[PDB]
RNA sequence: CUCUUAAGGUAGCCAAAUGCCUCGUCAUCUAAUUAGUGACGCGCAUGAAUGGAUUAACGAGAUUCCCACUGUCCCUAUCUA
RNA sequence: GCCCGUCGCUAGUACCGAUUGAAUGGCUUAGUGAGGCCUCAGGAUCUGCUUAGAGAAGGGGGCAACUCCAUCUCAGAGCGGA
RNA sequence: GGACUUUUACUUUGAAAAAAUUAGAGUGUUCAAAGCAGGCGUAUUGCUCGAAUAUAUUAGCAUGGAAUAAUAGAAUAGGACG
RNA sequence: UAUCUGGUUGAUCCUGCCAGUAGUCAUAUGCUUGUCUCAAAGAUUAAGCCAUGCAUGUCUAAGUAUAAGCAAUUUAUACAGUGAAACUGCGAAUGGCUCAUUAAAUCAGUUAUCGUUUAUUUGAUAGUUCCUCUACAUGGUAUAACUGUGGUAAUUCUAGAGCUAAUACAUGCUUAAAAUCUCGACCCUUUGGAAGAGAUGUAUUUAUUAGAUAAAAAAUCAAUGUCUUCGGACUCUUUGAUGAUUCAUAAUAACUUUUCGAAUCGCAUGGCCUUGUGCUGGCGAUGGUUCAUUCAAAUUUCUGCCCUAUCAACUUUCGAUGGUAGGAUAGUGGCCUACCAUGGUUUCAACGGGUAACGGGGAAUAAGGGUUCGAUUCCGGAGAGGGAGCCUGAGAAACGGCUACCA
């Protein structure tokens, strides 16, 4: 529901391997480390001039994104940066040559650059188990209704 | 019919699991332990037998024992434990002082020898020349065709 | 964990066991072409079906149908290789009103005695396997 | 022995397993190195085809980096002093990797002061040289240079001491050194 | 399975070898080696089953044995040893050049070049690689590695080695146009230029190819294999030219041929 | 259908605090039960506000058994005022 | 003519039912807990390094002086391993 | 000229795709069930065609289609296009 | 290969069943039984119990021969043929059997490893090891078989004393040239410079760095790099793969109970000149570190299961969903642990129950649609009387392995 203001672990929250001398006077208080998805993802300005840390992050982290892009509806937020997306389909009983409305309810994981809530047309791709319930990661974000 | 084990202490039989390298036990395959039977170290009247060893010989003779004495039955077999047993030095040649043992068949007896083992031999200075050559030769070739490309990449940009 | 060296059976008895009809006309086969028994019939019923049916299936396809045409006309070469198709009636059209006496005239039976050699089938009978 | 499977856990949904084989070795897990400070004391285990780890179980003196002065010297790691994950690791002077842990400083003390020609807050001819020039450079923390008088260092632990061996760390810098020092007051 | 498979249930073994449904429990099974072994071809069945140069298993033995048989120039004596394709496979003691490459149904057949031209063979690159101590090298599909390359020779290129010194003599590369072999598929067997590569990022690119009669099939960037130019074969291909015909045209050639 | 003497024991309930015979018969509990319970009922002599049957809760009421418990006992000993 | 229910005989089936009924399996609270594995120890027997004193060698190079490497033999004084 | 459905279902055609089984082409196991053989000849040092094809109705992937059926968009303008 | 018939009435037409009819890779049983081809076969009930035998061992020219073995001769006075035993190596994790467990598990098609391990085969891959007077014409110990002293009723039991091998065990030398670095005797004061001293294989662990790009121009601070026409100038200046990475790969400072870098074996018998048993030298074998290949493995994405509500809420017990850090693993991961939140599934059927339930390839039934079946020739899974634990190894939670409890 909220974002921390970074040092709330207990731990000190900083990228792997990304330093910055403190004998050399800059701009920013503290470099930051990002990437580009692929598959044509644009990586979000949020992604970029933010101070989250997320170590699973599908920019500014540690995972990527290989497998299958899925999308579905936004069902429950009500997580820590990660949701439930919902995908509905239609099964297909051959011997009534008819179909019923089935679904599923997928876990994902959601970065902290993606501000989203239940509505929420939802862009994930999958990114080896992150969490035992999580396999997939937000990427791309469509709107909800107004 | 138990044999004691070292310095379990106990007079009693026990049963250990047991390992290689181990007394008590050989094992009948790789990492194969076996919980067996085993007698104290600590003697009691419950003894077979009792081996014991002599440390200082005493006022007598032992008819058995301290009169007769019996030789080793094989002699040393590498190069140097052949010169370690009479005493000779690096450039000695063992090959001459090698243990030879007499056998008789009907009427052709014959003697026989180990085959001197570690032997530093013609054969093994050439196989040593061999490594050798084939070490500072692959080195080179594989300068050789190092540089060779260096300068086939500068011809992919100077042009 | 061999393989299993397959099989199937070459027959279809009646599905109504009593036709007094059926087992008239049967029983006048068996006598002229001098047959042993039913089964002997029923195994030529049963091949003569697949056949109707292979053609009652071609047909039902667009015509120069790369399917109809290959499987067909092996179909029709076939059946005249051996005396049962007229040698112009190469049609699928007439596969599907071929009969019984068609593919039975043809037995080394039926020839033995259809050509001398014989001058009765139950003499061609035993001719045949007597070697 | 312990098993990483994840069959006995429950499904997402709550619902409970049938067990449905035995255990397999290739999903098992070992008791930790929980690696005390002490006289050195490593012992290996035999891991997946091959392949040794290193359970050190003892440990002075780890290998620790300056990161701003790009050296790194050996020191020997007095006791343990925080730990993000739990605080009987610290009572019981626990080395993990995020460890926090005070080291000596006598071995950054003699770099700096032959490097640079200076000493912290209190001849020869191509030793001035380089030392002038090295200056003007040679200036640092205050949060880090009042350290050195009381001869241990923050530094934090890098290494995995229950797989590597090493307890190598990295000394505190920069805005981390200054988070685990407002933790250091608040508590200890 | 407690560990790697050591046998192969004679049905459970790849059809393209025509091995016979009876007379067995077992096939050979490759042994490890160049090919993947379901994309491979054991010595035992060149040999016997598709030379018959042998009968029993024993006889191939004692004619590998006799060190009677060089593949792409070294002497291999393993009954079921992986061979694949371009490989060559010498039978010196009869003056016999074969190379297992491709039927037109999707078999190895049995073609013969010459005495030369068996001094080489082609390498479909897999992986072109920046290897330690900064020295570069590519990767043929028959585990072949070759460092310092020609820096041009990227993946998917195939490449013209020798077969007594290694080395890399030239080579093609994959663009527009190129004269391919498909080495698997729907239409493995098959040979013709290119027209088009449908990338697709994510996975698998396909390959839409057009032969020498202006039939168009599409594959798997995986199953193409280059080997020249329009026309113009850097091997001998084998009858046929893997042009493929229907059934139909199929039938109409044998009965033509048949006869006279 | 009949007689005494007005009716002729219904709904229920039982060897029940009412059953002589009787330590009733069957079942159950036990190694073994004149005990207990569940049943049966031509019930010497059950039975309907002379109240009948059921009944949760309650009982220093009568009765059976289980667990725990223990000098009740086997089998006695020792100590303190 | 058809036909309904009590009542009466025989056989079969399921149901209810004292028995704090019984059996088998799965999962289990509590208490107890084998074994091998990891670990703090222990140290039957083994053993590597170093050091002074002793006996016997050969010279790193001298008219008498000087000084290394390797090997092995018995009182010891140290710190290590299996 | 490459990429290109607001978000879909649907439909076409392909791709990756085990063998056996099934359907089915050839072949005279003497016939047949089978098998995957075999066929021709100077048969005294040979020649030669084969071991096809179809099926997978879910899902995924690639692709041609936009009828039918769903869906988003400019209303306090917090609109589009440059 | 789109068919029906017999039975309710006095008779009729319907509803509606029962009965007949036909097949079954469908099992049993009865009676009968001549030939050819093909050949399933203790699944069902009892994954019930098992006498006895057998089912896993293995050697090349090429690791170890002092058999008091045999053949015998060798040119054989080190050995030399053949070879019991034993050590060393490899295999015993394949196969074969069964279907007990298992209902979102397994299995199928389809993915994933930018999330790991991999004996072996195949292709590659190593001049750096000591040190401010060293074995390299080759280091050091030990053990088996055997010998002899023995124990026990009994077994693939073994004790104590004596011997001797290695590609076993444990040690340990080695190699060219350049270059770049740090420390810096000293000299001469300027644009200032150095004499030689040490460091630089790979692997290990940690930090820092490079691994550039969409199209262009200056200004400085910091430390110092070429130059020229000694005023100041500086051009043609280098970098790979992916859809995407902290990628490949290189670099800097160090770390390490220091990984590897041939003390091995068979054939061959050649060539040089100062002629020394001097130097060079062929064809392999077996090793080896790292990468690649292969045979794999382990997890993994999407969709798909039979009966059931007389199962409607389930999950957080004592991890249930997620976050942070750690530990553990070959590695991802609530796999485990600390701390933190209260999440996660459900009438589109969760959860629970039943199954005389291993999944599939497939089988039976032929208008079509369907119905039923699949222990069982192939693939995957699982198990070896029940459970758990584990040694060995590349791989086993192995049972013709061990350890324990249970039967």
């Amino acid at each position: 529901s909220t974002e921390l203001t970074v040092q709330s672990e207990r731990a000190f929250q900083k990228q792997p391997h990304i330093f910055n001398n403190p004998k050399v006077k800059t701009s920013k208080r503290t470099k930051r480390w990002y990437k580009n998805a692929g598959l044509g993802f644009k990586t979000p300005k949020t992604a970029i001039e933010g101070s989250y840390i997320d170590k699973k992050c599908p920019f500014t982290g540690l995972v990527s994104i290989r497998g299958k892009i899925l999308t579905g509806t936004v069902v429950s937020t009500k997580m820590h940066r990660t949701i439930v997306i919902r995908r509905a389909y239609l099964h297909y009983i051959p011997k009534y040559n008819r179909y019923e409305k089935r679904h599923k309810n997928v876990p994902v994981h959601v970065s902290p650059a993606f501000r989203v809530q239940v509505g929420d047309i939802v862009t994930v791709g999958q990114c080896r188990p992150i969490s035992k319930t999580v396999r997939f990661n937000v990427v791309k974000v469509s709107a909800a209704a107004g | 019919g138990f044999p004691m084990k070292q310095g379990v202490l106990l007079p009693t039989r026990i049963k250990l699991l047991l390992t290689k390298n181990v007394s008590c036990y050989r094992p009948r395959r790789d990492g194969e332990r076996k919980r067996k039977s085993v007698r104290g170290a600590i003697v009691g009247p419950d003894l077979a037998v009792l081996a014991l060893v002599i440390v200082k010989k005493g006022e007598q003779e032992l008819e058995g024992l301290t009169d007769t004495t019996v030789p080793k039955r094989l002699g040393p077999k590498r190069a140097n434990n052949i010169r370690k047993f009479f005493g000779l030095s690096k450039e000695d040649d063992v090959r001459d002082f090698v243990i030879r043992r007499e056998v008789t068949k009907g009427e052709k007896t014959y003697t026989k020898a180990p085959k001197i083992q570690r032997l530093v031999t013609p054969q093994r200075l050439q196989r040593k020349r061999h490594q050798r050559a084939l070490k500072v030769r692959n080195a080179q070739a594989q300068r050789e065709a190092a540089a060779e490309y260096a300068q086939l990449l500068a011809k992919r940009l100077s042009e | 964990p061999r393989a299993p060296r397959t099989y199937s059976k070459t027959y279809s008895t009646p599905k109504r066991p009593y036709e007094s009809s059926r087992l008239d006309a049967e029983l006048k086969l068996a006598g002229e072409f001098g047959l042993k028994n039913k089964k002997e019939i029923y195994r030529i019923s049963f091949q003569l079906s697949k056949i109707r049916r292979a053609a009652r299936d071609l047909l039902t396809r667009d015509e120069k149908d790369p399917k109809r045409l290959f499987e067909g006309n092996a179909l029709i070469r076939r059946l005249v290789r051996v005396g049962v198709l007229s040698e112009d009636k190469k049609k699928l059209d007439y596969v599907l009103a071929l009969k019984v006496e068609d593919f039975l005239e043809r037995r080394l039976q039926t020839q033995v005695y259809k050509l001398g050699l014989a001058k009765s089938v139950h003499h061609a009978r035993v001719l045949i396997t007597q070697r | 022995g312990i098993s990483r499977d994840s069959r006995h856990k429950r499904s997402a949904t709550g619902a409970k397993r049938a067990q449905f084989r035995k255990k397999r070795k290739f999903e098992l897990g070992r008791q930790p190195a929980n690696t005390k400070i002490g006289a050195k004391r490593i012992h290996s285990v035999r891991t997946r085809g091959g392949n040794k780890k290193y359970r050190a179980l003892r440990i002075e003196t780890g290998n620790f980096s300056w990161a701003s002065e790009g050296i790194s010297k050996k020191t020997r790691i007095a006791g343990v002093v925080y730990h993000p994950s739990n605080n009987e690791l610290v009572r019981t002077n626990t080395l993990t990797k995020a460890a926090i842990v005070q080291i000596d400083a006598t071995p950054f003390r003699q770099w700096f002061e032959a490097h640079y020609g200076q000493t912290l807050g209190k001849k020869s001819k191509n030793a001035e040289r380089k030392w002038a020039a090295r200056a003007a450079s040679a200036k640092i923390e205050s949060s880090v240079e009042s350290q050195f008088s009381a001869g241990r260092l923050y530094a934090c632990i890098s290494s995995r001491p229950g797989q590597s061996g090493r307890c190598d760390g990295y000394i505190l810098e920069g805005e981390e050194l200054a988070f685990y020092l407002r933790r250091l007051t608040a508590k200890k | 399975a407690r560990g790697p498979k050591k046998h192969l249930k004679r049905l459970a073994a790849p059809h393209h070898w025509l091995l016979d449904k009876l007379s067995g429990c077992y096939a050979p099974r490759p042994s490890a080696g160049p090919h993947k072994l379901r994309e491979s071809l054991p010595l035992i069945v060149f040999l016997r089953n598709r030379l018959k140069y042998a009968l029993n298993g024993r006889e191939v033995k004692a004619i590998l044995m006799q060190r009677h048989v060089k593949v792409d120039g070294k002497v291999r004596t393993d009954t079921t040893y992986p061979a694949g394709f371009m490989d060559v496979i010498t039978l010196d003691a009869t003056n016999e050049n074969f190379r297992l490459v491709y039927d037109v149904k999707g078999r190895f057949a049995v073609h013969r070049i010459t005495d030369e031209e068996a001094s080489y063979k082609l390498g479909k690159v897999k992986k072109v690689q920046l290897g330690k101590k900064g020295v570069p090298y590519v990767v043929t599909h028959d585990g072949r590695t070759i460092r310092y390359p020609d820096p041009n020779i990227k993946v998917n290129d195939t490449v013209k080695i020798d077969l007594a010194s290694g080395k890399i003599t030239d080579f093609i590369k994959f663009d527009a146009g190129k004269l391919v072999y498909v080495t698997g598929g729907r239409n493995l067997g098959r040979i013709g230029t290119i027209v088009h590569k449908e990338r697709h990022d994510g996975g698998f690119d396909l390959v839409h190819i057009k032969d020498s009669l202006d039939n168009t099939f599409v594959t798997r960037l995986n199953n193409v294999f280059v080997i020249g130019e329009q026309g113009k074969p850097y091997i001998s291909l084998p009858k046929g030219k893997g042009i493929k015909l229907s059934i139909a045209e199929e039938r109409d050639r044998r009965r033509a041929q048949q006869g006279l």
